[PDB]
RNA sequence: AGAACCUUACCAAAUCUUGACAUCCUUUGACAACUCUAGAGAUAGAGCCUUCCGGACAAAGUGACAGGUGGUG
RNA sequence: AAGUUGGGCACUCUAAGUUGACUGCCGGUGACAAACCGGAGGAAGGUGGGGAUGACGUCAAAUCAUCAUGCCCCUUAUGAUUUGGGCUACACACGUGCUACAAUGGACAAUACAAAGGGCAGCGAAACCGCGAGGUCAAGCAAAUCCCAUAAAGUUGUUCUCAGUUCGGAUUGUAGUCUGCAACUCGACUACAUGAAGCUGGAAUCGCUAGUAAUCGUAGAUCAGCAUGCUACGGUGAAUACGUUC
């Protein structure tokens, strides 16, 4: 349990740390190298000092709920300023200049024939 | 549907009409040649200009005009040929040397025959009689085969059609055969009439 | 609309076992031209079956193909039954073997193929079930022959 | 342009028109066709009539609009 | 092509990125080769006439 | 002490005859020539839509092939240089001389 | 010395192959054959001409092979070995020919046709 | 076989009417890249100012005339 | 260190010219014919493999927007210039493709093997800087010389162990690079994070007979920049054709 979130017990530490929101593979490797810990050692077979060092490194990366709040604040700011990206966020359409005549399902939801 | 026979045979048994090489100014040379050819065509309409070859070397342009009426192009005193030389030099900064090649039998030249029949059609002759006489004289002058075609609003009819006449052998699928092809256009009061002529004067 | 029968291809024997059948099984297993992958898979499967049976790999393989090779089939026309050609027998045996092996639940294709050939040698495999169904429907439609 | 090594783009005419009458507090509306001009802090509190294709949409500049283009606040297409 | 458009292409552009190629024989804006400054249609016609040095039909 | 002559031409026939002409001129003038050496031909293919409009699936493929010939003169002489620089080749072939 | 030289071709692969009196070792581009080739089937195919001629292990092979892939180069080497054995003893012609090793496999990659995805594969057709 | 501008043929807005482009006809040049000002520009106002051989060439005015990716395959 | 140079033109290669393949020879089926089958020789055997080449005709098929053109139409506009916006929209239906759903695999490190093209204000080597896309200096090269440009699949080792996952990468946040006067509408790529559907697809339907299909990359035209399209190249490399009932 790191950053208030449980991580798979039987998964290697490097992979299991990716389950933390805001932690991917690159940041997981970087954290693991900063807080010296075997790459292949599973979290279940881990030492309390290693866990404490990992927590110490993680706490300052600005992950999880803080990251979510920052992203939501950015999205809300661009919605509020009445930007083009904000209008597209409100309408649930692609924001990064895709074509909506086809292949916009991940933004427009399921097909409504 | 039919490959242009000249296009099919260029580089196999027919040499290019543009004989030169370039690596950098290919486009400028090509379009200079194109404007030279366009000016020669516009200026020597009356002359039976069968075709024109262009070569360039040592900053010179050698023009070879194969025509059927060399007297008209040269002039009695060389005045016409000198004037043409001067106008080509005006068009192109380079120095142009012009030669004229006589065609003994103008009735065996595809381009000349096409232009003659197109002129007759403009004069409003019979699109059948013109082709018949063309083919007759070409065949009597020893041609192994000839084909003529005229398409468009033949007798002014609203519905355009084509009609063709043939005699002898014209093996358009033989790559050996040196088949002379030409297309011309008559600008009749009803519009464009396209005449095509294929001539096969035999193995050479 | 066909002038007649065309010549048939002839494959070389397996370099190690010297078996046309083995070569054609490797070709069947091969996907996208990965002949090396097919070779390693087949060889690992042969080693696994040899270990698990204490019996010659080629022997058990030949017994499995003999078990899963049919003799009658049915072609739509109602389905009319007809005998199967000797080369069609081998083709169908290998094709069914590979298909049901790929359909097995083992983790790796080598394990799937080994288990499937073992089951076919015991006469209790998916390919055996396929052959049995084919023979049953051929017998059911025997009249239309 | 976008690259940091080049400064944020803005039309010189637009920038000088904004700078003009900066001291006076009776700031007026600035007609502009420059949808591509970036919004600098100098633009805060200004009104730009930005051409969107057929008409000049008025746009009021605030602090949160700094760093964006003037075109991002004058939509061009109409739907429903 | 339009004569005014040909003229606007010939004339100098205030931008430099605003320069585009047109076939110099007919004026077609699309499918113009750089080596010949010709569109595909004019290229085919002149190759058939044999007036493009060294250009012949290909096959292999 | 070598002189390179590079000839390039769209016609292998004309390039071969020009190469023979220059080799003969050099051997007459007296120098010794190693060659001609045929460098790999450079073929540029152009694919055009045959139809004026639509009909994408129908194409026509032209080529321009330039053949390349290399000549090495080993023992140059003033006579050889004068004869090479005075020799006139067919308009088709392009000749470059590197002394 | 006593070198028996020969050339072999397959696809776009050319192997100059030289046979010398030796113990059967094969060197390819200054590398061992069992390292250069990624599979032992290729080595067996290379040795096949020697088995046919009944001179297995009586020659060391030196290969300068470029072009194509590993299979193409292996079969080019086999062709070169067969040609070298021919050069060394004309009596092996019958055995090599029966084995089918003196044949230069003429199969090459078919050009792509315009209007087709590949040499033969055509675009997916849809009536209506 | 290459739509951010151009392309581009469509739309809005700001603009021109021998015209963006061609030939003839009258005058004759220093035309015009270049710097200033106003404009989103196109363009307008004064300078600077540099070319030219019996005439190439290039500017101003007028009338013929130009122009159309407008229709009918 | 290197075919790097001294040397050689053996080999390969390059590209001109030539030889070769014609049912030629032999034996069967066949009406001693044609032809089919098999064999010898040959690198190649049965139009060896492909390309170009497309008759007389059919669809008043497409194109007046490549070009030309009869007639009609506008000419203070249906002509012309410029800035900005459309052509990139989006409750939807269809065609063609790219990416996947995984263990014949994902990730990590090491190490091989192609062919065909392009390069003048263009190909940008090495070196230094940045994790990165890229930036500074800058050699060579108008080409069998230099560069683009280390191919990938593959092979060998470690790890995951059948999980919507170490699969898959859409979606969006932030921060960069590059081209262009200018990436808002509306470029590509890069770093970090986010991590949707999808766990081989109903009716139906498509391509392909061999170096073919399938997979893997590579290059080029257009082009400042922008390719999952198009046109070429090679690497690995199958299955099946009984038959003409439908
Ligand atoms: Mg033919
Ligand atoms: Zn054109």
């Amino acid at each position: 349990r790191i950053a208030g979130v449980d991580i798979p017990r039987e998964k290697r530490v490097v992979i299991s740390l990716t389950y933390i929101y805001g932690i991917g593979t690159s940041t997981a490797q970087k954290i693991l190298e900063e807080a010296n810990v075997s790459a292949d050692t599973r979290v279940k077979d881990l030492t309390d000092d290693e866990l404490g060092r990992i927590r110490e490194v993680v706490d300052g990366y600005k992950v999880e709920g803080d990251l979510r709040r920052e992203t939501n604040l950015n999205i809300k700011r661009l919605m509020e300023i009445s930007s083009y990206r904000g209008i597209r966020h409100r309408r649930g359409l692609p924001v990064r200049g895709q074509k909506t005549k086809n292949n916009a399902r991940t933004r427009k939801g399921p097909v409504k024939t | 549907q039919k490959i242009n026979p000249i296009g099919l045979r260029v580089g196999i048994i027919r040499d290019w009409e543009a004989k030169w090489y370039a690596e950098k100014d290919f486009a400028s040379l090509l379009h200079e040649d194109l404007k030279i050819r366009k000016f020669i065509d516009n200026e020597l309409k009356e002359a039976s200009v069968s075709h024109v070859e262009i070569e360039r070397a040592a900053n010179r342009i050698n023009i070879a005009i194969h025509t059927g009426k060399p007297g008209m192009v040269i002039g009695k005193g060389g005045s016409e040929i000198e004037k043409l030389r001067n106008k080509l030099n005006a068009l192109t900064d380079k120095k142009v040397h012009i030669n004229v090649i006589e065609i003994k039998k103008v009735d065996l030249d595809a381009r000349l025959v096409a232009e003659n029949i197109a002129r007759q059609l403009e004069n409003r002759a019979s699109f059948r009689r013109v082709q018949k006489q063309a083919i007759t004289r070409a065949m009597k002058l020893g041609a192994k085969g000839i084909k003529t075609q005229v398409s468009g609003r033949l007798g002014g009819a609203d519905i355009a059609r084509a009609e063709q006449y043939s005699e002898g052998t014209v093996p358009l699928h033989t790559l050996r055969a040196d088949i002379d092809y030409a297309h011309a256009e008559a600008d009749t009061t009803y519009g464009k009439l396209g005449v095509k002529v294929w001539i096969y004067r035999g193995e050479v | 609309p066909r002038k007649g029968s065309v010549p048939k291809r002839d494959v070389l024997p397996d370099p190690i076992h010297n078996s046309k059948l083995v070569t054609k099984l490797i070709n069947k297993i091969m996907l996208d031209g990965k002949r090396g992958t097919a070779q390693r898979i087949l060889y690992s499967a042969f080693d696994l079956v040899e270990q698990r049976s204490g019996r010659d790999a080629l022997e058990v393989f030949e017994e499995a193909i003999n078990n899963i090779m049919p003799v009658l089939e049915v072609k739509a026309r109602y389905q009319v039954p007809v005998e199967v050609r000797p080369e069609r027998r081998t083709t169908l045996g290998l094709r069914w073997l590979v298909n049901y092996a790929r359909l097995r639940g083992e983790k790796t294709m080598e394990d799937r193929l080994a288990n499937e050939i073992l089951d076919a040698a015991n006469n209790t495999g998916g390919a055996v079930k396929k052959r049995e169904d084919t023979h049953k429907m051929a017998e059911a439609n025997k009249a239309f022959a | 342009a976008r690259s940091i090594k080049k400064g944020p783009f803005v039309d010189e005419h637009l920038m000088k028109k904004v700078e003009a009458q900066e001291g006076s507090e009776k700031k007026q509306v600035i007609k502009t066709w420059s949808r591509r001009s970036t919004i600098f802090p100098n633009f805060i509190g200004h009104t730009f009539a930005v051409y969107d294709g057929r008409k000049h949409v008025p746009v009021y500049v605030t602090e949160d609009m700094v760093g964006h283009k003037l075109g991002e606040f004058a939509p061009t297409r109409t739907f429903k | 092509a339009k004569t005014s458009m040909v003229a606007k292409q010939q004339k100098k552009q205030k931008y430099a990125v605003r320069e585009y190629t047109r076939c110099e024989r007919c004026g077609r804006p699309h499918s113009v080769y750089r080596k010949f400054k010709l569109c595909r249609i004019c290229f085919r016609e002149l190759a058939y006439k044999g007036q493009i040095p060294g250009v012949r039909k290909a096959s292999w | 002490q070598k002189i390179r002559i590079r000839l390039k031409a769209y016609d292998h026939r004309v390039i071969d005859q020009s190469a023979e002409k220059i080799v003969e001129t050099a051997k007459r003038s007296g120098a010794d020539v190693s060659g001609p050496i045929p460098l790999p031909t450079e073929k540029s293919v152009y694919t055009i839509i045959r139809a004026v409009h639509k009909y994408k699936d129908s194409r026509e493929q032209f080529e321009q092939r330039t053949h390349k010939r290399l000549i090495d003169i080993v023992n140059p002489t003033p006579k050889t240089v004068d004869a090479l620089m005075g020799l006139n080749l067919p308009s088709g072939v392009d000749i470059e001389i590197k002394l | 010395q006593v070198e028996y030289r020969g050339t072999g071709r397959r696809k776009n692969s050319v192997a100059r192959v030289r046979l010398v009196p030796g113990e059967g070792n094969i060197t390819v581009n200054n590398r061992d054959v069992r390292e250069y080739l990624p599979f032992e089937s290729l080595i067996l195919d290379l040795n096949q001409p020697f088995d046919v001629t009944e001179t297995k292990g009586n020659y060391d092979v030196l290969v300068n092979v470029h072009g194509g892939g590993f299979t193409g180069q292996a079969q080019a080497i086999r062709h070169g070995i067969a040609r070298a054995l021919l050069e060394a003893d004309p009596e092996y012609r019958g055995s090599l020919k029966r084995a089918g090793l003196l044949t230069r496999d003429p199969r090459m990659k078919e050009r792509k046709k315009p209007g087709l995805k590949a040499a033969r594969r055509s675009p997916q057709f849809s009536k209506r």
